[PDB]
């Protein structure tokens, strides 16, 4: 709230300086920012109590900066921190005492929780409470009234403003507990899913779980995993240990292959049990329980077929155990949101490797589904192994002159067409393809721009893949890519980074960008992510190239487009200028082809 | 037969005391 | 440097600076290797001796030593030809000064340096002195042109603020002495008190400024005797640089704050900590201001924390790439004064006046296959003098 | 025949942009006296302040603002 001469604000006179601060590695600003060391001792104890109180924002290598919130505190209730047990340690932990501030907010976040509780059951939802006196104070708007169909104190609760009410409680400062108790749970019986010994959890996965698992009762949440890290592995395991019906929602046909691949692969459950509600093929979705469907057809608006609409009907009568919604950065969409209430869960996990969106409705997430329950440190992974290490670079190619100055003049935004088709860029990309394929780096181009994908993959005689691009020709250059030696490299357009099982590459070139989108730049990183049989962390073995124009909007675009990563820690490194690019031989050596390639720019209108 | 998991939150930290 | 500073004399200066207590003792430890042997050889003889001696009494290897020596200690001219005699002033000198004839001042000297810098940068509340004020002005780092306003800051000053304790110090105090002969106060005078630290009305002037500077320190209400602080004979780091732009100093005073606001936003201040980012914004408004990037990522490397030491280099690759790239963007157009050249009827006359130009130095760019070429206004005059000379 | 002002070196993407300021009259004048090769131009000195502050226009268009 004091503010110094310059922009920082001032805490002077705010908080305390602890006698053994340099004991003490952790600091808590009054707007509830921490920063944590990652050089201290004791760096381990307050990065587990950090990330079970708070959500990151920020790991870099040295100082970690987390931030907490009251969706952060209701998770740590749940997982059952209390008050006390969260606020005595933060202050023994501090280096500079708790500000009152944030004394007075973690009493209240979490004094406020678990008073209302939502439990549904024989498809009807109530809104039990121990406390009669919350419901005797939450009845005074009247949206409660119109919202409800026309001690431990329930009513039901019409099932379509369910959403609606969730987010207002949010507000209202009751929090819904979506606690699954399946363990004391008769009227669905377990399902007969189990996990071979074959599976094989990682720490970091063991660890989400159990944040998931804090108690016999699962909780609801997000569970934010990088998607080379077995975020797939996580909701089977998670399933299973549900033991009860469940329903994972993919985004797509290859989402759905590879879920029921990932079902089959790690859990004994028999094939016959799952079932794939597909309209381009199905396997009798209401004859076995453990289903995976897409967000489109569940939320599917217009007129439903005969089977669908049976199948439909049976999936809104039935209950349901677990609901995995992987993807779930898609979920706040208006079609794809309908879907939760279209369908009834008792506890909806979310499973997801890029949650990050422009629109401020990724915070709507946090009542959609549930709290942050866990986010792998990518850093932290990298240094184990699991993940290969990456050489984030951004490569700056400068524009062509005439290019320039047809960007510039024309006010319209043919720049979009134009800056990402330039000779410099082309020559770059073609340059470093060549190193490459020499090093026998497998190579997977990017852009945005079909036109420029098409344009560059004429160019360089390379298999370049997009949207209506033939299923049999797609596998049948995927298949190329993963076995011919003689071919080492794919042009994938945006169908790349929406769903995809490709092989693992050393090397990830990106020409042209769809814009200052964090979702794309976080998904087709992870690509490469996928560790090595036996590569090594510091060797650096994959690498990812982001090209980009100078002088140009790209570079604002990539800037914007960077900070999650770099929230992460990826360190980008910009590369101006490439040695032996002058001595390689490129094309648009001379002037008259980028005058022709400037010229059917231009005719593209 | 449960699961590590359902048993509860390890609570890495309470090891170290002051 | 020091040596530098000498070299620039009159051997008239010189022989009169070559006092007998300490001057003839602190230009000897100047000396790097070698002249040292031969001072102390020749220091005994009232006889010169050949040059070709002192030409073949160093082995072929190593040669380029014994003539830099030699050039060095023929511009402080302790010896002469005499045709390799030393000066017999300087041998009296230098035989009678062989065999012939603390935790508080460092505080001291530490927190005068820090209100100096803090006067220096816009702090509202600093040490008072008009004479300290009008001296830092004429030293060309400090510019007021209105007495009723408080003096700013130039391009210089900022350069000066972030160089390091000592290199700045030694700056200042040279030109201190470069304003001192100036102002009038003898050079010889004050100089051979600075040498005589490491071992009149004009002597409590300069004694009063070294004093306001910190490096001395009376004790004993401005007595005659004085005890110099360490500064007057001639640390950790806390800042620690993260990938994303990020710097968390542990600074308690207010001075390193203020270093690093000049090129840094201020985010949070804790009580023993301090967080900034390093942005475009603050980065392009110093080196608008007048730093370049050198002295930004200089400073962050000597007050670099222990922890990033570890790691090599110690301040991260993107960041100081970063920082590179941000200072050229600004000076991608490069402005220079010139005048041009149209309608050459002959390629002859062009290349006659390029020749010239060339000649004289008033040339800055031509072009031969355009036929032109830019000449700066001060030698537009010498050219269209020529011209007119035809 | 003999011109005053200013000579400015630059990459050929600003030498290219200060080409389109003058074609199209952006600050009302053709103040590009003569284009001494593809990296060197020539203006007149009075209106060198407002080109450079054009140019740092165009460089805050062309970066995002952190």
């Amino acid at each position: 709230t004091k503010v110094d001469e310059y922009g920082a604000k001032d805490y002077r006179l705010q908080m305390p300086l602890k006698d053994d601060h340099t004991s003490r590695p952790l600091w808590v600003a009054p707007d509830g920012h921490i920063f944590l060391e990652a050089f201290s001792p004791v760096y381990k104890y307050a990065q587990d109590f950090l990330v079970a109180i708070a959500e990151p924002v920020c790991r870099p290598t040295h100082v970690h900066e987390y931030k907490l919130t009251a969706y952060s505190l209701y998770a740590a209730v749940s997982v059952g921190l209390q008050t006390s047990d969260i606020t005595e340690y933060l202050r023994k932990l501090s280096k500079t005492g708790v500000p009152d501030g944030i004394m007075q907010f973690i009493k209240l976040c979490t004094v406020s929780y678990g008073k209302v509780k939502l439990v549904l059951k024989h498809n009807r939802y109530f809104v039990e409470s121990c406390h009669p006196d919350v419901i005797q104070h939450l009845l005074q708007d009247p949206v409660i009234r119109e919202c409800r169909l026309r001690q431990t104190v329930s009513f039901e609760v019409k099932q379509e403003m369910i959403e609606e009410l969730q987010k207002r409680c949010i507000h209202l400062e009751y929090p819904l507990l979506a606690e699954y108790d399946f363990r004391n749970d008769s009227v669905n019986p377990d399902i007969n899913i189990d996990l071979k010994p074959t599976a094989v959890l990682r720490p970091y996965q063991e660890k989400s779980l159990r944040k998931m698992f804090g108690n016999g009762r699962a909780r609801s949440g997000v569970i934010v995993l990088p998607c080379g890290a077995g975020k797939s592995l996580v909701g089977v395991t998670a399933a299973c240990t549900v033991r009860k019906r469940c329903l994972v929602l993919g985004n797509s046909a290859v989402s759905v292959e590879q879920w029921k691949a990932q079902f089959k692969m790690w859990s004994t459950i028999d094939d016959s049990q799952i079932c794939r509600f597909t309209s381009d093929a199905k396997d009798k979705p209401i004859g076995c329980s453990v289903a995976i469907s897409t967000y489109s057809m569940l939320g599917h608006t217009t007129k439903r077929s005969w089977e669908a609409e049976r199948v439909m009907e049976w999936l809104k009568t039935q209950e349901w155990g677990l609901m995995i919604l992987d993807e779930v950065h898609t979920i706040p969409a208006k079609m794809f949101r309908r879907v939760l209430t279209i369908v009834q869960a008792h506890c909806k996990l979310g499973l997801t490797a890029t949650l990050v969106r422009e629109d401020d409705k990724i915070v709507d997430l946090n009542f959609l589904i549930g709290p942050k329950l866990y986010e792998a440190n990518w850093m932290e992974l990298q240094n184990n192994g699991y993940i290969a290490k990456v050489q984030c670079a951004e490569v700056w190619c400068p524009m062509s002159p005439e290019f320039y100055r047809e960007y510039v003049a024309i006010k319209t935004k043919k720049r979009i067409l134009l800056y990402t088709m330039n000779p410099n860029k082309f020559r770059a990309c073609q340059f470093l393809i060549k190193f490459h394929e020499r090093r026998n780096d497998k190579i997977i181009v990017f852009a945005d721009n079909v036109f420029a994908l098409k344009e560059y993959a004429i160019r360089l005689n390379k298999p370049y893949i997009y949207g209506p691009t033939s299923q049999g020709e797609r596998m049948q250059i995927l298949q190329n890519f993963k076995h011919n030696p003689k071919i080492n490299t794919i042009f994938i357009s945006k169908v790349g980074d929406t769903s995809f099982d490709l092989p693992e590459a050393n090397v990830l070139i990106q020409i042209s960008s769809h814009g200052g989108s964090r979702r794309q730049e976080a998904q087709r990183l992870g690509r490469v992510l996928r560790a090595k049989k036996g590569m090594v962390a510091e060797e650096y073995n994959a690498f990812f190239y982001s090209l980009v124009s100078q002088d140009t909007q790209e570079m604002a675009y990539s800037t914007k487009r960077q900070r999650f990563l770099v929230d992460q820690g990826y360190s980008f490194k910009v590369i101006t200028k490439l040695a032996g690019m002058e001595e390689e031989d490129l094309a648009f050596s001379t002037k008259e082809e980028q005058q022709q390639l400037l010229q059917k720019v231009l005719a593209a209108t | 037969r449960t699961k590590r998991w359902e048993g509860g939150y390890e609570r890495t930290w309470e090891i170290l005391k002051e | 440097n020091l040596q530098e500073f000498l070299g620039g004399l009159s051997p008239g200066v010189l022989d009169r600076l070559y006092g007998h207590p300490a001057t003839c003792l602190a230009v000897f430890r100047e000396l790097p290797s070698l002249a040292k042997n031969w001072v102390m050889r020749m220091l005994f003889l009232e006889q010169p001796l050949p040059q070709a001696a002192v030409a073949l009494w160093v082995k072929k290897e190593f040669s380029k030593a014994q003539e830099e020596s030699t050039g060095l200690l023929s511009g402080l001219r302790i010896w002469h030809t005499q045709l390799l005699i030393l000066n017999p002033i300087f041998r009296q000198n230098l035989r009678i000064a062989l065999l012939g004839g603390v935790p508080s001042l460092d505080k001291y000297a530490e927190e005068r340096w820090e209100v100096v810098l803090h006067f220096m940068v816009g702090s509202p509340s600093a040490a008072v002195s008009q004479d300290l004020a009008q001296l830092l002005s004429q030293a060309g780092l400090m510019k007021s042109t209105e007495p009723g306003e408080p003096p700013c800051i130039t391009s210089a000053g900022f350069q000066f603020l972030l160089l390091d304790t000592p290199a700045q110090l030694w700056y200042f105090m040279l030109q201190y002495l470069q304003t001192a002969q100036s102002r009038g106060m003898d050079l010889v005078e004050i100089l051979s008190f600075l040498f005589q630290l490491s071992f009149s009305d004009s002597l409590l002037n300069f004694l009063q400024h070294l004093r306001e500077f910190g490096l001395v320190f009376q004790r004993k209400r401005k007595s005659r005797r004085y005890y110099p602080t360490r500064l007057a004979i001639n640390q950790p780091g806390f800042i620690v640089v993260e990938t994303n732009y990020r710097l968390y100093a542990y600074t308690e005073s207010e001075l390193q704050i203020a270093l690093i606001a000049l090129f840094s936003e201020m985010l949070y201040r804790f009580p023993n900590m301090v967080v900034a980012q390093v942005t475009r914004e603050s980065v392009q408004q110093a080196i608008a201001s007048g730093i370049t990037a050198q002295q930004i990522i200089h400073f962050l490397r000597t007050r670099a924390h222990p922890v990033m030491l570890k790691q090599t280099p110690v301040l991260p690759p993107t960041i100081t790439d970063q920082i590179r790239l941000w200072e050229l963007e600004r000076d991608r157009l490069r402005f220079t004064e010139g005048v041009l050249y149209n309608q050459f009827l002959s390629q002859v006359d062009f290349e006659l006046l390029l020749a010239h130009a060339r000649e004289l130095g008033v040339l800055v760019f031509e072009n031969s296959a355009k036929r032109l070429m830019v000449v700066t206004p001060a030698g537009h005059s010498d050219v269209k003098r020529f011209w007119k000379r035809q | 025949n003999v011109l005053k002002g200013v000579l400015i070196e630059c990459d050929p993407a600003m030498k290219q942009f200060l080409l389109y300021l003058d074609e199209s009259n952006a600050l009302g004048k053709k103040f590009i006296i003569q284009d001494i090769d593809d990296t060197h131009v020539f203006v007149i000195a009075e209106l060198v302040n407002v080109l450079q502050e054009r140019v740092g226009e165009l460089m805050d268009q062309n970066a995002f603002s952190l």
